[PDB]
This record gives C-alpha cells, sequence and structure tokens, in this order.
RNA sequence: AAAAACCGUAAAUCCUAUCUUUUAAAGGAAGGAGAAGUCGUAACAAGGUUUCCGUAGGUGAACCUGCGGAAGGAUCAU
RNA sequence: UUCAAAGAAUCAUUCUUUUUAAAAUCCGGAUUUGUUACUUUGAGUAAAUUAGAGUGUUCAAAGCAAACAGUUAAAGCAUUGUGUUUGAAUACUAUAGCAUGGAAUAACAAAAUUGAACAAGCU
RNA sequence: AAGGAAUUAUAACAAAGAAGUAACACGUAAAGUGUGUAUCAAUCGAGUUUCUGACCUAUCAGCUUUUGAUGUUAGGGUAUUGGCCUAACAUGGCUAUGACGGGUAACGGGGAAUUAGAGUUCGAUUCCGGAGAGGGAGCCUGAGAAAUAGCUACCACAUCUAAGGAAGGCAGCAGGCGCGUAAAUUACCCAAUUCUAAAGAAGAGAGGUAGUGACAAGAAAUA
C-alpha cells in the first residue's frame, strides 16, 4: 500500500479466456448504450462498471466490446474533465478540510489529510504528464471544493 | 519493487539449487530471461522448462539437474569493453576453465568466451559456476 | 583592454593572471569632426596602416538608386542613432545621417537626362526632389572614418529616409 | 541491499559520500587538514634546528620507573619550546647547556613514544657532531 | 618578450627525423618553406643521417657552400630547407638523383632514379584559387603555385609537374579506382587503389583504401596523395612497393634471411 | 513594427534597388524555416537571414528561457563517466543561443544549434532547427540525454 | 622641440571598512599527566535505595529526588 | 512489439549459407526502413617515459645502433668503376569530439471527448 | 570555380585610394646570383574560439546588475570576432548537477611512485603549454614585446659621487650573504647538438667537457 503499512492483495483477478464466454447474448451496440444511459444517471466508471456486472448480464465491457468502458464514454463525449480516482481523491480531501476548519484539534485527521494531498498531487501529475488534466491545473485548497463538480 | 525481474528470478533458481529440489516456479518470465534460462540449457546447467503462459506475465517453472553450483545476476549492467571482459571474469567467476559469465552484446545475449570470439562485449548480465 | 578583467557571466571575479598582452590593444577613439582634412596614421599590426581622420568634409557620396557617386563637402551633421552628443559635437561615425551639399547629383542628372550606365525608368523620390530643390540632402555614412580615413556615405532613400525625417520631428 | 546506491548512473552519490567520510579516517585527516603546518613546531619538516633552553629530567610511565633525560630546546625556524629526549647511557653531559641542537622525530609521527610522557622529539646532533658517534666515542669528540 | 620559436628541442623532434636522445640537445628547425615541418624533413637530416655523406651540421654545411645540391632542379645552400614528401634532390656530383617517398613505415627514404623520370615530379593541388583576369592558380603540397592549369584539375588531385620549366604534363583525378600513396596516419607508406569515398557533410571525408593483399585501410582524404591509374604508378615507389606487412609477416620475413 | 530601433534595420545583402528580400540556405540539412523567406523581420545574426555562417559544433539542446531579446538558453543534459565508480552522473551546461524570430519557441522545446562566431559575450551559437516537444515540470529539471 | 589643457590607461601614498591570519592579557573555566594527598562510596553482586534514559529542581563531591520511559533486570512463567 | 525455421562442414558441440512478413526504390528479378546511450571497427593524435620487436654496450643499467665478407680479393651489380644487407617496428595518446558495423540491453520519440492511408472529385 | 553553407574567388559599373613595379651590389651559368619590392598562396606561427575534462570546504547559499552583470540596437575600437568600450533600450544571467565565496604548504599536462585487479599519492623539476623577471603600472621599436642583461614613472631595496648628479635589477652562468633539515666550480671549450649574422670561417655560461657528488641507477674485488 502506498501510504499506510497495509499489505493486502485482495483483488479481482480476470479469467484466462477473454473472447467473450458463449452464454453472452447482448450485442455490442445494445451495451454501449446501456452503458451510456449509465453514464447520464450519474454513475462514475468503476460504479457503472458494477453494475454492468450485477444488474445485466455481462462480465467484461472489454469481452463484449474491444473497447473498455472509459474509451467508450469519451467517443460517445460523455467524458468528465476530471478522472474519477482524482475527483474522488479530491472529494476526499474537500472533506477532511471541513472537518478540520470545523474542528481544528484533529491532528490525526491533519495527517491523513496531509497524504491525501500528497496522493493528489502524484495523481494529479500524471494526468498532467498525459493529457486528461490541463498543465494549468495546480489543485488548491482554497478552490478544491468547488472543483468536483 | 521488482526492479530486476531476472534477478529475482536468479536468486529463487539459486535457492532451489541449494535446497535440492527439482521444479522450481519462476514468477514472472521476461523475455531476457527465457534467453538466460536457454543459454544455461545449452551448457547443461539447466534441465526443460515450461513458460507457462498466463494471460500476463507468464510464470516459468523449470526443472533443475542438480548441476548449478550459484547463478547469479551482476546488477549495474555495466557496459564492459572487450579488452575490459578478461578482468571482470578473473574477478568473478571460479575458474579459467569454467563458468560462465552472460553478455547482453548487440548479436544477442552471449557467454564472455562468445563475445571474445565474435568480437563485441557489451552489458553484463550475470553468471553461473 | 581588448581583454578579460570582467566578471564570468555566473557574477564571479575572474582573479587575474597575465597583464596587457598588446594584441589586446584598444587605443582610444578618433572623435572624427567636419572641418578641413585631417588625418593621421597609426600603426596597427603587421605594419597594417589605418587612417584616423580626425577632422573631414569632402566624402564620396553615393546615390543607390542610379548606383552612382560623387564627392561632396557635408554640411552638417543631423542625427546618431549611437548618441544625441555626438551629433551636438558633429562627429561622423559609421550610420550618421549627414547633410551633404547636393549639387552636383543634381548637376550630374541635368547631363544625363533632362532636369531634376543608364537604367533610367525610377526618375526620383518626391522626398527627395524637395531635398534637392533646397540644394542639400540627407545622406548616411557608411565607411567607418575613424578607421578608412573618410567619410564615404550613401543617400538616403523612399522607406529609410522617411523614417529618418519622423525620428528628426521637430514636433516640440 | 547492500547499503550504498548501485546503480549505473550513481556516481555523484557514490562519489560525494566518500569525499565527506574519507574525514572520518584520521590517517586522512592528519594528512589534509591544514592545522598540520600550524600546530606542529617542524612545520612538515624531518628535523629542525634548536638551542637547548633546559638540560631537564622526565619521569616515566607509572609501571616502568626512570627519570628519562630530556633536553627542553627552542628551535631557530619556528621559535617552539620542546622537550627532545636524548640518547645515550650518558649523554645528557655530551650536549651543553645552550648547544646548537639537530632534533628529529622520535619515530611516531607525532605521536609520543614508549615510557616517556609527551616528548616526541630526539636530539641526534649536537654543535654538528652526532650524538651516536659521540655515544660510541671511538668514532667521534664533541668540538668546542 | 614572447614571438615564434627559433629552436627545436631534439626529443620534441618529429619522430620521422630519427634523431638520437643522446647525440644532442636540439634538432635542426626546418626553415619555413614549402613544407610543414611535421611532414618534411631537412636537408641536414638527409645530408647527415639518412645518405650519411656528413657526419655533422658542418659538413653539411659545407656541402651546400658548393652549389651543388639541387632540390627540385633548382639550388639550395639553407642547411635547414625543408625537402618533403615527392621532392627530387640532384647530388651533382655524385650524378646522383634521389627522390623522397615515404618508407612503409613513417620514414623519409631518399629512393634512387634514373635522369629521364627525374625530370617532373607529383603535386597533388590543394586549393584552385581564382586571380585577376579569371585566371586559375592551383596551389600544391609543395606549396607551389601553378597558374594558368587545365580545368579539369580539380581540388584534391595529383598533377605531374615538370622541373626544367614550370609547366604540367598530365593530370590524375580522384577517382574512385585511382593508384594512390598515403602521407600521414598509421598508414602512411601504404599505397593501394581505393575503394570507396564517404564525403561527409561538415567534417573530414574519410576515404578506404584496397591494398594488393587485398587488406582494406582507411584515411582522411587530407593526406592521401594520388599517384596513378589503377593500373601502373606515374612514379617509381621503393622495394617494398606500399605494401605495409603484419608485424607477425614482417617478423616471419626477417627470420627468412 | 519592424524598424523599432533608433537607427534603420536595414538587411545587408538584401539589394533594394536593382536586381531582379535575402535570405541563405546554412548548409547540413537545415532546411530554411517559411519564416525567414516569408515574413519580414530584420537580424543581423541570424543563420538564415543575416550575416553568420554557421560553422564548427552541432548540439542540441532544450530551451529553458525566452526572457532575452532573440535569445534564448538550452541546457545540455549528459553523463560524466566516473572512472572509479564505473557509473555516470547526470551533468549538464547551459550554452546561450541567439535565436531569430524565424523560431517561435516557448521553454521545453528542444532545439539544435550550430555554433557561428561570438555574437556577444556568451552567445556563441544559434538556432538551427527547432523540434517542439512538450514539458510538465520545469525545463530546469528535465533530462533528455541527447 | 619645450610647455600647457582635456578625455583614457593609471602607478603610488594616505584615510576609512570589511575580511583573513598569526599573536598578547588580569582573571575565568575546561581538559590530559603525574604524584601510595583530602573527603566520602557513586558504579560493578538485588553493589547493600536494581540499573540506565530523557527532562526539571536540588546538593561539598561522587550524586539525590520528581515525572514519563527502557531491560542493557534480579521476572521469557498462573 | 520478428519469435523462429531449414541445409553443409567439425569433434552432444563449433563456424558458415539460405528464407519468413510490409513499404519505398531499380530493369517477374534486385536493393533502403525511428533517435541517443551502449558496443565494434576505424580515422586523427609529439616524442621522452610505459609496455614492447630487433640488436652479445664484455654483461647489465644502457643506447639506437648494427651485422656481413677480406693480411686487404673474391662474389655480387655497373657500363676500369662500385662495398652489401639493413634497423631505428608495434601498441599505448581520455571519461569527451570525429566517422563507423550493430540484431541484445537501456532510454526517448512516435501513438484516440478522436489519428493518418489511399482512390475519386473541386479549387 | 569552389565550399555543408557566401555579402567567397571572381566580373562589371560609379567614386576615392595607400604602397609599390630596381636612380642598388656582385661576377657569375652552361644566359647567373645577391639585396629590395605590390598582391596572392604556402610556411614558421600567433590571437581569439567550440565542446569535454580539476583538488579540499556548505562552520561559504544565495550570487551577479549605479562601477557592463545578461541580452538587443547603433556605433567606437581592434589585425578580426566579441560589453572589448560608448550611447540608447530591455531585465536578464548563474545556482543544491554546489553558483558565490574560502583554502590549497596548486602552475597545467605529457608523466612519477606504488598497485593482482581496482585504485591512492605525487608531478618545482629532461618535452608541450601558461605565467613572471623586486612590486605594480605605462609606453617606444619592431613582423612579432605591453620586452625587462629596452625605455618612463611610482613604491620597496640598494651602488658610486668632488654632493652638483649618475646607474641599478642573477627566477641566465658561475659565485657570495641570508634563510634554513635541505643542495656543486667565480673551471675548460665552441669540438659535438643547435641558433643568430652581412650565414663554412664569427659569436653563443644556449649547448657541451671536466670538477664537487654514497640523490638515484647499473656491473663488480676483498680470493
Ligand atoms: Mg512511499
Ligand atoms: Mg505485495
Ligand atoms: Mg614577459
Ligand atoms: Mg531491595
Ligand atoms: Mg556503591
Ligand atoms: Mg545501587
Ligand atoms: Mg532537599
Ligand atoms: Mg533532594
Ligand atoms: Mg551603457
Ligand atoms: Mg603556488
Ligand atoms: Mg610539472
Ligand atoms: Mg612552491
Ligand atoms: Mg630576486
Ligand atoms: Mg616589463
Ligand atoms: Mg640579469
Ligand atoms: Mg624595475
Ligand atoms: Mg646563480
Ligand atoms: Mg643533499
Ligand atoms: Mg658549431
Amino acid at each position: 500500500r502506498m501510504y499506510g503499512k497495509g499489505k493486502g492483495i485482495s483483488s479481482s483477478t480476470l479469467p484466462y479466456k477473454r473472447k467473450q464466454p458463449s452464454w453472452l447474448k447482448q450485442k455490442p451496440s445494445e451495451i454501449e448504450d446501456a452503458i451510456i444511459k449509465l453514464a447520464k444517471k450519474g454513475q462514475t466508471p468503476s460504479q457503472i462498471g458494477a453494475t454492468l456486472r450485477d444488474n445485466y448480464g455481462i462480465p467484461q465491457v472489454k469481452s463484449v466490446t474491444g473497447n473498455k468502458i472509459l474509451r467508450i464514454l469519451r467517443a460517445q463525449g460523455i467524458a468528465t474533465t476530471i478522472p474519477e480516482d482524482l475527483y474522488f481523491l479530491i472529494k476526499k480531501a474537500v472533506s477532511m478540510r471541513k472537518h478540520l476548519e470545523k474542528n481544528k484539534k484533529d491532528k490525526d485527521c491533519k495527517f491523513r489529510l496531509i497524504l491525501t494531498e500528497s496522493k493528489i498531487h502524484r495523481i494529479s501529475r500524471y494526468y498532467k504528464r498525459k493529457k486528461l488534466l490541463p498543465s494549468n491545473w495546480k489543485y488548491q485548497s482554497s478552490t478544491a471544493s468547488a472543483l468536483i463538480a | 519493487v521488482r526492479m530486476s525481474v531476472l534477478a529475482d528470478c536468479l536468486k529463487t533458481i539459486n535457492n532451489a539449487e541449494k535446497r535440492g529440489r527439482r521444479q522450481v516456479l519462476i514468477r514472472p518470465s521476461s523475455k531476457v530471461v527465457i534467453k538466460f534460462l536457454q543459454y544455461m540449457q545449452k551448457k547443461g546447467y539447466i534441465g526443460s522448462f515450461e513458460i507457462v503462459d498466463d494471460h500476463r506475465s507468464g510464470k516459468i517453472v523449470v526443472n533443475l539437474l542438480g548441476r548449478i553450483n550459484k547463478c547469479a545476476v551482476i546488477s549495474p549492467r555495466y557496459d564492459v569493453k572487450l579488452d575490459e571482459i578478461e578482468k571482470i571474469i578473473t574477478s568473478i567467476l571460479p575458474s579459467r576453465l569454467f563458468g560462465h559469465l552472460i553478455l547482453t552484446t548487440p548479436y544477442g545475449i552471449m557467454d564472455h568466451e562468445e563475445a571474445r570470439r565474435k568480437h563485441t562485449g557489451g552489458k553484463v548480465l550475470g553468471f553461473f559456476f | 583592454r581588448d581583454g578579460r578583467h570582467k566578471l564570468r557571466l555566473t557574477g564571479g571575479k575572474k582573479k587575474i593572471h597575465k597583464k596587457k598582452r598588446k594584441y589586446e590593444l584598444g587605443r582610444p577613439p578618433s572623435n572624427t569632426k567636419l572641418g578641413s582634412r585631417q588625418v593621421h596614421v597609426v600603426r596597427g599590426r603587421g605594419r597594417n596602416y589605418k587612417y584616423r581622420a580626425i577632422k573631414l568634409d569632402s566624402g564620396s557620396f553615393s546615390w543607390p538608386t542610379f548606383g552612382i557617386s560623387k564627392n561632396t563637402r557635408i554640411i552638417d551633421v543631423v542625427y546618431n542613432a549611437s548618441n544625441n552628443e555626438l551629433v551636438r559635437t558633429k562627429t561622423l561615425v559609421k550610420n550618421c545621417i549627414v547633410v551633404i551639399d547636393s549639387h552636383p547629383f543634381t548637376t550630374w542628372y541635368e547631363n544625363t537626362f533632362g532636369t531634376t550606365k543608364i537604367g533610367k525608368s525610377k526618375n526620383i523620390d518626391p522626398l527627395l526632389l524637395e531635398q534637392f530643390k533646397q540644394g542639400r540632402v540627407l545622406a548616411c555614412i557608411s565607411s567607418r572614418p575613424g578607421q578608412c580615413g573618410k567619410a564615404d556615405g550613401y543617400i538616403i532613400e523612399g522607406d529609410e529616409l522617411l523614417f529618418y525625417k519622423r525620428k528628426m520631428d521637430k514636433r516640440n | 541491499g547492500s547499503g550504498k546506491p548501485s546503480g549505473l548512473r550513481a556516481a555523484r552519490k557514490l562519489r560525494i559520500r566518500r569525499r565527506t567520510q574519507r574525514w572520518a579516517d584520521k590517517s586522512y585527516k592528519k594528512s589534509h587538514l591544514g592545522t598540520r603546518w600550524k600546530s606542529n613546531p617542524f612545520r612538515g619538516s624531518s628535523h629542525a634546528k634548536g638551542i637547548v633552553v633546559e638540560k631537564v629530567a622526565i619521569e616515566a610511565k607509572q609501571p616502568n620507573s626512570a627519570y628519562r633525560k630530556c633536553v627542553r630546546v627552542q628551535l631557530i625556524k619556528n621559535g617552539k619550546k620542546i622537550t627532545a629526549f636524548v640518547p645515550g647511557d650518558g649523554c645528557l653531559n655530551f650536549i651543553d647547556e645552550n648547544d646548537e641542537v639537530l632534533v628529529s622525530g622520535f619515530g611516531r609521527s607525532g605521536h609520543s613514544v614508549g615510557d616517556l610522557p609527551g616528548v616526541k622529539f630526539k636530539v641526534v646532533k649536537v654543535a654538528r657532531v652526532s650524538l651516536l658517534a659521540l655515544f660510541k666515542e671511538k668514532k667521534e669528540k664533541p668540538r668546542s | 618578450g614572447k614571438g615564434i620559436k627559433k629552436h627545436l628541442k631534439r626529443v620534441n623532434a618529429p619522430s620521422h627525423w630519427m634523431l638520437n636522445k643522446m647525440g644532442g640537445q636540439y634538432a635542426p628547425k626546418t626553415s619555413s618553406g614549402p613544407h610543414k615541418l611535421l611532414e618534411s624533413i631537412p636537408l641536414v637530416i638527409l645530408l647527415r643521417n639518412r645518405l650519411k655523406y656528413a657526419l655533422t651540421f658542418d659538413e653539411v654545411k659545407m656541402i651546400l657552400i658548393q652549389k651543388i645540391v639541387k632540390v627540385d632542379n633548382k639550388v639550395r645552400t639553407d642547411c635547414t630547407f625543408p625537402v618533403g614528401l615527392m621532392d627530387v634532390i640532384h647530388i651533382t656530383k655524385s650524378n646522383e638523383y634521389f627522390r623522397l617517398l615515404y618508407d612503409i613505415k613513417g620514414r623519409f627514404v631518399p629512393h634512387r632514379i634514373t635522369n629521364e623520370e627525374s625530370k617532373y615530379k607529383l603535386c597533388k593541388v590543394k586549393k584552385i584559387l581564382l586571380r585577376k583576369g579569371r585566371l586559375s592558380i592551383a596551389v600544391t603540397h609543395d606549396g607551389r603555385s601553378i597558374p594558368y592549369i587545365h580545368p579539369d584539375v580539380k581540388v584534391n588531385d595529383t598533377v605531374r609537374l615538370d622541373l626544367e620549366t614550370g609547366k604540367v604534363l598530365e593530370h590524375l583525378k580522384f577517382q574512385v579506382g585511382s593508384l594512390v600513396m598515403v602521407t600521414a596516419g598509421h598508414s602512411v607508406g601504404r599505397v593501394g587503389v581505393i575503394s570507396s569515398i564517404d564525403k561527409n557533410m561538415g567534417t573530414y571525408d574519410i576515404i578506404h583504401v584496397k591494398d594488393s593483399r587485398n587488406k582494406v585501410f582507411a584515411t582522411r582524404l587530407s593526406n592521401v596523395f594520388v599517384i596513378g591509374d589503377n593500373t601502373k604508378p606515374y612514379i617509381s615507389l621503393p622495394r617494398e612497393k606500399g605494401i605495409k606487412l603484419d608485424i607477425i609477416e614482417e617478423r616471419r620475413n626477417r627470420l627468412k634471411a | 513594427d519592424v524598424q523599432h530601433e533608433r537607427a534603420y534595420q536595414k538587411q545587408e545583402g538584401a539589394s533594394f534597388f536593382n536586381s531582379k528580400r535575402y535570405w541563405k540556405k546554412v548548409g547540413l540539412g537545415f532546411a530554411t524555416p517559411k519564416e525567414a523567406k516569408e515574413g519580414v523581420y530584420v537580424d543581423k545574426k541570424c543563420p538564415f537571414t543575416g550575416n553568420v555562417s554557421i560553422r564548427g559544433r552541432i548540439l542540441k539542446g532544450m530551451v529553458i528561457s525566452n526572457k532575452m531579446k532573440r535569445t534564448i538558453i538550452i541546457r545540455r543534459n549528459y553523463l560524466h563517466y566516473v572512472k572509479k565508480y564505473n557509473r555516470f552522473e547526470k551533468r549538464h551546461k547551459n550554452i546561450p543561443c541567439h535565436c531569430s524570430p524565424c523560431f517561435d519557441v516557448k521553454e521545453g522545446d528542444i532545439v539544435t544549434v550550430g555554433q557561428c562566431r561570438p555574437l556577444s559575450k556568451t552567445v556563441r551559437f544559434n538556432v538551427l532547427h527547432v523540434e517542439k516537444h512538450q514539458i510538465f515540470g520545469s525545463a530546469r529539471k528535465q533530462f533528455v540525454l541527447f
């Protein structure tokens, strides 16, 4: 684990066969449409994937549709400006900051806030290095709260 | 974390040899590692090995002939010129008569003797006795 | 004097370890002026003499349009993109705009064709013509009189001329 | 892990640590600090000439029991006062209370030698005659 | 004060003089002249260390005083006059004619030569100036200006040049298969055919020169001297004929004697 | 505005009146840009438009600055081998280069510069070809072996 | 030609200032060495208050005491 | 991210030859294809020192000389005259720069809220 | 007609324009030479200049910029480039990959010692380069000097003087005092090696030869 002393290995691990299984009836177009609908309804990539797995009969959008789900969202144009994980981190940070504002003496929270900030800065940096974030994007503790939306 | 797959693999192999195993599961296969294994096989130290393809970094399992004394990486893959080889080999491997000092060389990976025969030295991966 | 004795770009003092080697010669400026001609000879390196004009007048001036030249007294200095001090002191240098006694060119023109080898067809500017009408015309110097020892120059033309006029502009 | 970095492009760290650490080596420090020239009577030299100021006894380290015969001398070079042990069975009297003595180290760079407490110097010539020669006596006799 | 250096120290002397370390403190310091000191050789050395006609500098000087040694057919009384790569020496009293050439080592030999062939000398052009009256002048490695040279002569090629009269006979272009001698590094004596020229953009134009043992060696174009067309050399080469043998081979040869 | 100085910025080697604007080729396969051939701007020390011939070394760098007028800084990053440790170490050197406004160069852009005469107290180089490139930290910190 | 004036190189001298480097000094306060000197007994054993840590106050001196730590404890243990 | 495959020689191994895709070039045949590190060949460097070849300075340290034939001529080669063979090698001259063969190992560059390849048409 | 690249060679036109092209001296060679002379090229070089490469110190972390620090323009100057200098305008430049200071009992390198291999130390000192001629500074001559057995000046030493003036610079060779742990003859010669000259024939403390020399190095008595 990047920050704790946590060393767990709980993980999804996908099956050997990566051409979709026989029982999968859904044609790709339908699944794409479903994905789009889910996106519209406010769900994030991971969440969307989960929904697809559970509510509909489909293991992996990658086996049914050549593309992964983020890619298809992008194609359809409903991709977030601000990437999933990063966004989540930002939200968490914001929450922490609110708590701090409320409740000044919380040392552990402060420590954890610092850690989350650091992680954001890593993630943020990575995104900048690609082209998902713009280069003009620092993350600010003052702004942050407004950013998430 | 991993850094040099190959080094780790070699260490594992060495450990197996020490215990006196027979089989041994080299856990991330790598083209380079495969090449190294092949080379070893060629010079007799290793038996068969069944590079098992997952759908990821593969696993090798490798069949041992109880024959290796040590095998190793020499990290910092020092560039090594053809004249500079001899001293290095003296430093490393136990006798001039045997052991092999494996270079990656622009003519694929091969041992010090092979390199000498060719003419090109290159970067030095590892060795066995 | 052409040499070191200067900070190191990082702004570190070059601790000097060398006198001044004569081939780093920085002999002092000939502030060459108007007047009757007077030029000294300074003996540069391999007996390469060079001619420190110190007073001048009768430089060779060219007329670029027609690609000809004539020797004229130069009657005043009027601009110096280096500094106004030089112009105040009436000092000739390699980009001084000065005023030529410009009858010669006019005379030449008259001799050749009309009145104010031959690729004529261009046939003069308006501004230049106007200037000529008063007798006296603006012209760059192009020699480096301090080296060469001659105030050779050329008549300022069209766009450049206009620019110089603007620069000169009077106004307040 | 080794402790040290063994990267291919690691050289800066490797050099730099060594450069800093060298100074922990006592011998190296002795060699390369500038206080050698300052804080040393001989001032980086094999011997030195000093006129004598005082013939003096020095009581030995506790286990052994002797009064070792030293000579407190002033270096002409440096204006430094130093005790120099004089060898020989009876070689204190071979020198005068004011004699131009030529004094060497004792054998251990600065570090003091044997029974003697803090006498780091061995007179080895008096009035240009060799102390050893005088001791032998068959060779020479002190000129004055 | 500080200006040019008049002396040459005997160890700082260029190796192919083959001077002693002992036998002197200084060396002769070639006069300025038609050759570059590092690839020339003064007349003193020729007279004293090569032919051994003289024992001393004094003797050489004496010899020179009799106006009997000609270098390119006009006399020289300057003991330290530089002779250089291709130049014919005509010692008049013996009626000996030498031509300076290189050995298969770096060393100058005086070759010995006939009256007939003596009358010309090869000269490689370096620069080809235009001068007043649009007349072109070549400039040879002999530091000599050939005026009104035949237009087809280009910057690197050699020219067979007469001595009795300043005019030229024939010229040999720098071709892909042109018999060549070398005059600088490692492969100095070497004589080959040329395989290939590189013609690098900003840099030195490196060329590859196949020998008559078919041993290819490279060299800067700078220091290559055209000597023939693929068939025959236009000069008499030394006994070895520019065939720089291997070391082992040389040793074997030595043994077999 | 082209004429910004107290003097008239002319272009030596132009030839205005007679004949059938001036630029040259600079050689070593460095293509004269459109902006030099077209597009007025006078520069005494442009490789292409001006009177400086590039000759000697050519070395790629990576721009650190545009702050000077028509003049750029480029850090060369390289590896100094140290034989004791038989290892390398990142080292660098900031070559100032003259630019010429044919090349619009923001920081972190790779350039190649030819030598040329001493143009100022330190600028002995001018930029012949500007690759684009993109940078995210500071150009200061980007190592690009080259 | 001397002489003079003005820029410009600019020695040298003096005045500061700063820095570096040796170097004096009443006294102060350490250190090391020595001598079978005075006063205790601190430590080593449960060393006769286990020891030791950090910190604070104390006290002729070793040291004592408080607070929280440690076992390098005299307990691997209900 | 092109892995491999087959044939001939030698004492299971060594060294060699041939082909297995795609694009551009040349009269169905034949021949170019990221950058740098790295490596290989070179090139270019003063010698003295160093390693090193030759050479009985009486040895050796040396030095860069020498050897050979003869109580005085033969022999050679020159058209009576002319000694002859030679040697003073080679390698070292960075860590940078120069060119260079390169298949491995490294980097980096190229690459989808969309990127370029052709065939047709219009300017 | 080149060069990778030209405002290059070159050619023409319009203007200026140095210096020169023998008012010289031998008597030679198979008609020649010496001396001099414009430009070009070569050469002996030199200056600048690119890249890369150095020891100790962070108890030196911020430096550089009115005093050019970084750049642009125009000039001046130079043999030529260049803040090299001037003027005008920008606000740059270097830096934790150690800038800027400090130290070095530091000239650099070729190399030396010692190492199996790495390395560590040394390199005043045979060669190359730099610098300096008591200390700074300034000039003249000349192709080349910011020369020092050239000159001017000041400072610091110091010699002769009839007291008015005058000359002087061993980090050339010897030699002397001093300092010092610490180091040779006021020798002979131009014979060799070289240089300079009006150039065999003269000079040369350059250089060589001896003298002193247990610095080192080699061989080798005392049977
Ligand atoms: Mg971590
Ligand atoms: Mg894990
Ligand atoms: Mg001087
Ligand atoms: Mg108790
Ligand atoms: Mg007690
Ligand atoms: Mg107790
Ligand atoms: Mg109390
Ligand atoms: Mg108490
Ligand atoms: Mg200014
Ligand atoms: Mg010093
Ligand atoms: Mg030295
Ligand atoms: Mg000293
Ligand atoms: Mg003195
Ligand atoms: Mg002087
Ligand atoms: Mg003197
Ligand atoms: Mg003086
Ligand atoms: Mg002396
Ligand atoms: Mg001595
Ligand atoms: Mg003589």
